[PDB]
């Protein structure tokens, strides 16, 4: 909760805010400040940072996806996109939009959403098919 | 209504059920030789799922089945394997009874011609005889059921099985002489696959031949019956078309089915001559070939009619073969329908020029289709040229087989008139 990162030039001020999900804080360098940057005081902000030990990093950002193609020949395959919810307290809705360029003829009766090993029926389903 | 036909049926359904429950069923259903964009179970299920989603099945390039198919498999979606067993059994039954009646008619004509002695004296082992025609209907049903083409078409759950059942019932009703049911089944088949329209010419002829109506210009009765049958056929077709409109309340099945059959926009590989030709075709100059290749199917109907006027069942067989070979998106179950007619014409097995080599070519091509398909789709070892060459060889074999049968038939007729 203390011991921020070390930046060599003393910053103008510090701005602490909830930016995406976490209360993160920034050092501010106001370029419209003749104290920070003169006509002959060019500013080279330095940041001491290296990949932190695994017991010191944020876990995962509560949501990520990974799309890939199943099957191995031609003439057939599967567009599958894993999407992860790493929050161990809260289900949340996710709107997935897919565009497939009409030379991978999709079979929408094969659309499965497991989400636990069970089957997850989407709350809202919209599908426009492709005209060659 | 037969002692061994029931055994044939039980063996056929046993084989088909074993294949359905085996692990080869998925592979067979994904086979591209037995499944076309027009006759795909996966596509039928896709259209039903689109209806479940509320989007029209024809607002896309994946579904091309008819509204009657939609209606039928809406209710029989769960019993599909049993439905396909039933429809192949119905095809076999219709072919059995049609060929039985046709053999009876043929022997009657041969007797009525031997009475007035229009044959040459040098004809003894050249006339159809009741002991050699006793098992012809059974062999017809046997070729229809117990050949790999129909078995694969059933296991893949292709609607080409439904098309075959409709065409076989058209043959049965025409042979029995039911002009109304003939027109209904011909309209259903034309509504399904768009290339039984040519079969309108043989059936009518046989119908006239069954009514002893002369087929000649200065004959009022011939024109009366032709107009009656044509109006029944066209009226049945238009009623089915309007009903199919009312199923979805839109004329979207019309383009997506018939213009899909006629314009060939899919280029999915087949056993036919269209896919690769139209994949590797020049942009301009391509509509001319669509036109000529569609005219090909309808081209021989009139000349074969005016050459086989007195033989409308052989003419019907040749027409079915021409449709099967020249066709947008043909499955190998379309080949089975005319191959089931071979025992009807096995008495021509002394004038067949080259049957051995053609049968070998067809068998080798049939067993090379999956092999080379694997070699350029799943293995990168081959390319599309291998499959194209196998399609060319298969279709040339089919043409030469049909031409050999037609030549043998004409030669047998000539030897019936002139001594050998
Ligand atoms: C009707 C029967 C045969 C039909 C055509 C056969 O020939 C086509 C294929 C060639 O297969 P491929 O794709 O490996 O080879 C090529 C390339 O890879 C490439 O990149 C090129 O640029 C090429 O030009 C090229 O060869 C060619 O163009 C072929 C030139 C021959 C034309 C004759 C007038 O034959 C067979 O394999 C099947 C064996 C036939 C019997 C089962
Ligand atoms: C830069 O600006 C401020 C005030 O002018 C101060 O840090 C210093 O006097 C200036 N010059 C340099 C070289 O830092």
């Amino acid at each position: 909760d203390n011991e921020t990162l070390e930046v060599h030039p003393p910053p103008t001020t510090t701005y602490q805010d909830v930016i995406l999900g976490t209360r993160k804080t920034y050092a501010i360098y106001d370029l419209l400040d003749t104290a920070m940057i003169n006509n002959s005081r060019n500013l080279n902000i330095q940041l001491k940072w290296k990949r932190p030990p695994e017991n010191e990093a944020p876990p995962v950002p509560f949501l990520h996806a990974q799309r890939y193609v199943s099957g191995y020949g031609l003439q057939k395959g599967e567009l599958s996109t894993l999407l992860y919810n790493t929050h161990p307290y809260r289900a949340f809705p996710v709107l997935l939009l897919d565009t497939v360029p009409w030379y991978l003829r999709l079979y929408v009766h094969t659309l499965t959403i497991t989400s636990k090993g069970k089957e997850n029926k989407p709350s809202y389903i919209h599908y426009q098919p492709a005209q060659d | 209504m037969a002692a061994p036909l029931v055994l044939v049926l039980v063996v056929a359904v046993t084989v088909r059920a074993a294949l359905f429950r085996s692990s080869l069923a998925e592979f067979i259903s994904e086979r591209v030789e037995v499944v076309s964009p027009l006759s795909s179970w996966k596509r039928v299920v896709e259209g039903l799922s689109l209806l479940d989603l509320g989007v029209s099945p024809y607002s896309g390039a994946v579904f091309h089945e008819t509204p009657l198919i939609i209606y039928l498999f809406h209710f029989l979606i769960d019993y599909a394997e049993l439905v396909f067993m039933i429809t192949d059994a119905l095809t076999a039954i219709a072919l059995y009874f049609a060929i039985q009646d046709f053999n009876k008619v043929v022997f009657k004509k041969q007797k009525l011609l031997l009475e007035l002695d229009q044959y040459a004296p040098d004809v003894a082992e050249l006339i159809r005889t009741p002991m050699e025609m006793r098992y012809i209907p059974l062999k017809v049903a046997l070729f229809y059921l117990l050949n790999p083409y129909t078995i694969l078409s059933c296991v893949a759950k292709s609607t080409c099985a439904i098309n075959n059942t409709l065409i076989a019932f058209f043959i049965l009703t025409t042979i029995k002489g039911s002009a109304f049911l003939s027109a209904i089944f011909l309209a259903l088949a034309t509504y399904q696959s768009l290339y039984p329209l040519t079969l309108f010419v043989p059936g009518l002829l046989y119908l006239l031949q069954r009514q002893y109506i002369p087929v000649k210009m200065k004959s009022k009765a011939f024109w009366i019956f032709s107009w009656e049958y044509a109006m029944m056929y066209v009226g049945s077709l238009v009623v089915i078309i309007c009903l199919s409109f009312f199923l979805l309340s839109s004329w979207d099945f019309i383009p997506a089915v018939y213009g899909f059959i006629l314009s060939v926009p899919d280029l999915t590989p087949n056993i036919g001559l269209f896919w690769y030709f139209f994949a590797e075709m020049f942009e301009h100059f391509s509509l001319f070939f669509v036109c000529v290749f569609q005219i090909n199917v309808f081209f021989y109907t009139i000349p074969l009619a005016i050459k086989l006027k007195e033989h409308p069942i052989f003419f019907m067989f040749i027409q079915i073969a021409v449709i099967a070979i020249f066709k947008s998106y043909p499955t190998v179950g379309d080949v089975a329908l005319y191959m089931a007619f071979f025992p009807v014409w096995n008495h021509l097995y002394r004038f067949l020029r080259n049957i051995f080599v053609l049968t070998c070519i067809i068998i080798v091509c049939s067993l090379l289709f999956p092999v080379l398909w694997h070699l350029w789709i799943y293995a990168g070892s081959a390319n599309s040229n291998f499959f194209y060459a196998i399609t060319l060889t298969f279709n040339v074999g089919q043409i030469l087989l049909i031409s050999d049968y037609f030549y043998a038939f004409l030669r047998r007729e000539y030897y019936l008139t002139h001594g050998l």
